[PDB]
RNA sequence: GCCUAAAAUAGCUUAAUGCGUUGGAGUAAGGGUUAAAUCUGUAAAAACCUUGCAGAAAGCCUUAAAGUAAAAGCAGCUAUUCAUGCCCAUAAAACAGUCUAUAAACGAGAGCUGCGGUAGCAAAACGGAUUAGAUACCCGUGUAGUCCCAGCCGUAAAUUAUUUAUUAAAUUAAAGCGCCUAGCGAUAUU
């Protein structure tokens, strides 16, 4: 019973993350342009947050 | 690549640093390995001899250290 | 699974960089995946210069992309990087599927029930 | 921006998973008819069925990769083990032996 | 004229010592070796031969106008100590010592061992 | 097996190998 | 006394991209230090070594000190100053 | 090198190992076209022509190419080595056929231009193209086997074949079975290309080539078991020089090889060079076969004269 | 969910080295020995700064192997396929054993056939020395081989006999086998 509740908890969190996911080319072009216009610093200066999953 | 700056013309001091870098950073070990080739079975025996010599030196100075600690010998 | 791509490209204009990034994105979308993160770090100076048959590159433009797709996407992305001549070097690394383990989720559920039980 | 539930379902589903994981999921579903109860994963009926399904899925695998000798040796070991399990069932419990043969379409050649 | 900065390359590989004088761009101006001074097959391994070669190179370096030099050493040997000291005592100022001995990351197979 | 036992076998193996090589390129093998 | 990172920090930041972080486990000549000096567990020792090796493949690190790249220390400090100023202004 | 153990093993797929029933079948090894899916029937009617055999005779009626004639009927196929006509239109492969006039395989491709009738063409089959595949050429095509692109859009390490020396004349360089060429570097207006023979040459960047190799990897495993097998192909026997009489060959006399080996016209044939020392094309050759620099070849007798 | 000196498959990185390699600068040696010489150069070498091409191998981590991969064996990076190992949570009312007469598979290095490749090292071979002789040890060149793919060969000083109980080991008593009966001596016959 608790495992089933845990599965539902994971599903709820992923829905919030999905708001910023891109699956259409129109969003892809906008994301690429924004990224190029606002460069970030690399690991030579500041430590970067390493991705752990979704 | 080790760079040793010479201060006040003390060339001997710079030479001492160069020797230290070679021993600490393993340059003498690479030269020894590449002088000639030994089979992996013969390289194993060579490593055993070197470690044995190191252990004997460690044992000898372990005895001396105990004498100094107990009898306060000024060597 | 979840993959991350790090690409070192020549320090060209924005339009050329955008084109290289768009090729990878469409490959992922076509196969049936989606993209989570797109970032760029600008031009960076490398530890040593990358040498081509008659060229030397002491710096490069670096960008990263994170995406989820079937296991067959790795070969498709590798092919695109090799074909494109504006890309100097690339690497693809797999990442963990989930941020939270099953044990961590169970502890959160148990804590919530204890609060309700106390209430 | 709105949430994309259809993307969450794909990620949680078997689509973005290695081939072996997808095959193993199908094997468990194929034994839903002969298992003793909803959580039986160790009865002799279930164990023999899973071994048989693994053999069938491995035949195409080794037709392409003919040099993976380690995998073949593991398969050969399981092949002999399943024979001795069926030999024991026939001698001691015929009714269970009959069901396994009928379900998997085997032949009664497991005597001594 | 005398405001010239140069580089001295010392190569020592267990049988001979080679000293080469170059500018800061890599162009060679002079070079010396124990055989060029008078020491031959078996006598080239003596510390005296290394000192004489170092002294001769210093004389040519001063004539060309190189008073300040940097020394780059390649290899492990005993002759480098004497050559460097002779250059310093000959009137040439040494500003830096650099070790550039290579280290293979794997590499090629060396020759067999001598069963002497 | 001891070193002495190895050496005793060594001589006989050498003699057999030498004879086989001689007969390798002969019409009628010497036996 | 020298700074030491916690094992929790290592597991969270042990990546080939964080060259600055990975520098703490390299000798002044640029070689990998043994586990008896780093004071790390076996799983953490392996991760650090692989991160350094991968960074070398991508030209983010050099296998040894290079004489032709001695100005990078100046470059990194100049970049660091600009980044701090930009963020402070923002 | 053929060995009798190779035929006994009978291992390589795609070959017909004829059982030694007769003296003429003991050493015979052929190709099994059915097992490979290669069509071995008549050629397309609109892309072929029947022609008489020449047997190595020119318009003066005299033999200029020796040891030819006496084979089977000859039919020729028209092959489009340059696909500039159909740049944009994609093509679908219908069949892979065998041609006795070449060592590779040909592919029959159908194009369907918009507003026109279907078009059929013959192409040199790439290594890994089968019936039903799609071939594309011109700008905007992927870098995959069977695609034809200019040298400006091909990676360095990708093997290529059917390369053009001139911009639009057609592919001429790499055609034989299981051969390819590679690009080493690209300069301002030329690319350095290594040919199948090991020669490094300069080729203009506007030339085109096909990605992949040629489509026959069993050419060197063939063994003709009979004299008559090559007679049917159109080859006639030849006689050794030392067997003739003095008035026929320089080796004619009773003694064997009284003088160094040479051609029937007296030219040394065990190392003498025949390329012109001052050939105009020396400006495009960097290294000749075997590693000889071009300057070494161009200036070799001038130094001896000096 | 993660890990892996496990296997198969496919991409990628270069410290050093070699050259009938490019350009600049420069001029007598380089290489080697107990001591010498053959050899490579002065018609422009080695050494120094640069250019091109190529093969093999994987510094520090790195240590046993503590993986034990069944044995043979196994650590440059990344990914796929597959098999293990770790944590956390589950599952079986009847089934699963030890050993091997006989039979099969896997199997270092060397060697054989075909195809591709050939830097370094190196049987054979050819020279220079040492010596009463040197047919060896030493020095200079150097082909097969070592490398890739597909086949053949099935041999090593190719680990401690296997299993149950006890045991840190050990020791004690049992279950199923293989081998030995003084040495010496065959290319016996099949
Ligand atoms: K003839
Ligand atoms: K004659
Ligand atoms: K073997
Ligand atoms: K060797
Ligand atoms: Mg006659
Ligand atoms: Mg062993």
């Amino acid at each position: 019973r608790l495992i089933k509740k845990a599965e539902n908890l994971r599903y709820a969190m992923l829905l919030e993350e999905s708001r910023n996911w891109i699956d259409s080319e129109e969003e892809l072009e906008k994301r690429i342009n924004q990224s190029l216009e606002n460069p970030e610093a690399f690991g030579f200066i500041v430590d970067l947050p390493i991705a752990k999953g979704l | 690549a080790f760079v040793a700056e010479v201060r006040d013309g003390n060339v001997d001091a710079a030479l001492a640093q160069v020797k230290k870098y070679r021993k600490t950073e393993g340059v003498n070990d690479s030269v020894r390995k590449k002088e000639y080739f030994l089979r992996p079975s013969l390289q194993k025996f060579r490593d055993s001899e070197l470690t044995y010599a190191k252990n004997m030196g460690k044992l000898i100075h372990e005895r001396v250290n105990w004498v100094v600690k107990r009898k306060k010998i000024k060597l | 699974p979840l993959y991350e791509l790090l690409c070192l490209a020549k320090p060209l204009g924005k339009a050329e960089i955008a084109g290289a990034m768009k090729i990878v994105g469409q490959t992922v979308l076509k196969r049936g995946g989606f993209i989570t993160e797109v970032q760029s770090y600008g031009e960076q100076q490398l530890a040593y210069d990358i040498r081509r048959p008659f060229e030397i590159y002491p710096s490069a433009h670096i960008f990263k992309m994170e995406f989820a797709a079937p296991t067959d996407i790795v070969r498709l992305v590798t092919h695109e990087m090799r074909v494109n001549e504006n890309v100097l070097r690339w690497v693809v690394v797999r990442r963990p599927r989930f941020k939270h383990t099953l044990q961590e989720l169970l502890e959160e559920v148990k804590a919530q029930e204890n609060d309700d039980f106390k209430a | 921006q709105n949430a994309k539930a259809h993307l969450v379902e794909k990620f949680l589903g078997p689509e973005f998973r290695p081939r072996i994981k997808q095959l193993k999921a199908k094997r468990l579903e194929a034994v839903n008819d002969i298992k003793r109860h909803e959580a039986d994963v160790s009865s002799p009926e279930v164990r023999v069925s899973l071994m048989t399904y693994r053999i069938r899925d491995s035949i195409p695998l080794f037709d392409e990769c003919k040099k993976e000798l380690t995998g073949m040796r593991k398969l050969e070991i399981m092949f002999n083990k399943r024979r001795r399990i069926l030999r024991g069932l026939r001698k001691h419990n015929f009714p269970i032996y009959s069901m396994i043969i009928n379900k998997l379409g085997m032949r009664d050649i497991y005597s001594d | 004229v005398l405001q010239l900065e140069g580089v001295v390359h010392i190569l020592n590989t267990s049988n001979n010592i080679v000293l080469t004088l170059t500018d800061k761009e890599g162009r060679v101006k002079a070079w010396t070796t124990p055989s060029s001074v008078g020491y031959k097959n078996a006598k080239k391994r003596l510390p005296v031969a290394a000192e004489t070669a170092a002294g001769e190179l210093a004389k040519r370096a001063l004539a060309l106008g190189y008073s300040t030099v940097a020394v780059k050493i390649k290899g492990i040997g005993t002759m480098t100590q004497y050559a460097v000291q002779m250059l310093s005592s000959s009137g040439i100022k040494i500003t830096q010592l650099v070790d550039v001995t290579p280290v293979p990351y794997g590499g090629c197979r060396p020759s067999r061992k001598r069963r002497v | 097996i001891t070193t002495m036992q190895w050496r005793k076998l060594k001589i006989k193996k050498h003699k057999l190998r030498k004879r086989r090589k001689a007969n390798r390129m002969r019409v009628v093998k010497v036996r | 006394f020298r700074p030491r990172s916690t094992h929790q920090e290592v597991t969270e930041m042990a990546d080939f991209k964080n060259v600055s972080f990975l520098t703490q486990f390299l000798s002044p000549a640029g070689r990998i230090q043994p586990r008896r000096v780093t004071k790390l567990t076996e799983p953490l020792q392996r991760r650090i070594a692989k991160s350094v090796k991968l960074a070398r493949n991508m030209a983010l690190m050099a296998g040894e000190a290079r004489l032709d790249k001695l100005h990078l220390t100046r470059v990194r400090q100049e970049e660091l100053h600009r980044y701090q100023l930009k963020k402070s202004v923002q | 090198k053929y060995t009798y153990k190779f035929k006994q093993a009978r291992a390589v797929p795609g070959l017909v190992y004829w059982k030694p029933r007769t003296p003429g079948l003991r050493h015979k090894i052929s190709i099994d076209y059915d097992f490979l899916g290669v069509y071995t029937g008549a050629p397309h009617k609109d892309l072929s022509a029947a022609v008489p055999k020449l047997s190595g005779r020119n318009n003066h009626g005299r033999i200029t190419a020796r040891h030819r004639g006496g084979g089977m009927k000859k039919v020729l196929r028209q092959v489009d080595y340059s696909r500039e006509k159909v740049d944009g239109i994609p093509g679908v492969v219908e069949r892979v056929e065998k041609d006795p006039n070449r060592s590779g395989f040909l592919a029959l491709v159908k194009y369907q231009p918009e507003g026109q009738l279907p078009i059929f063409k013959y192409h040199l089959a790439p290594a890994e193209i089968k019936a039903g595949d799609v071939l594309l050429s011109g700008d905007g095509a992927p870098v995959q086997a069977g695609s034809t692109l200019p040298l400006r859009s091909i990676p360095l390490g990708t093997p290529i074949h059917n390369l053009e020396l001139t911009p639009g004349k057609g592919g001429q360089l790499a055609r034989a079975a299981n051969v390819s060429a590679v690009i080493q570097s690209k300069q301002l207006e030329n690319a350095i290309v290594k040919l199948p023979s090991g020669e490094i040459r300069l080729i203009n960047l506007d030339c085109r080539a096909t990605v992949g190799r040629v489509s026959n990897h069993l050419q060197r495993m063939i063994n003709y078991g009979k004299a008559g097998e090559r007679r049917k192909l159109g080859w006639r026997p030849s006689v050794r020089g030392i067997a003739k009489n003095p008035n026929d060959h320089p080796h004619g006399g009773r003694t064997n090889g009284g003088r160094p080996s040479c051609t029937p016209w007296g030219v040394y044939c065990k190392g003498q060079r025949t390329r012109r020392r001052n050939n105009y094309t020396n400006k495009f050759i960097i290294t000749r076969k075997g590693g000889q620099p071009i300057r070494k070849f161009a200036e070799a007798k001038k130094l001896k004269a000096r």
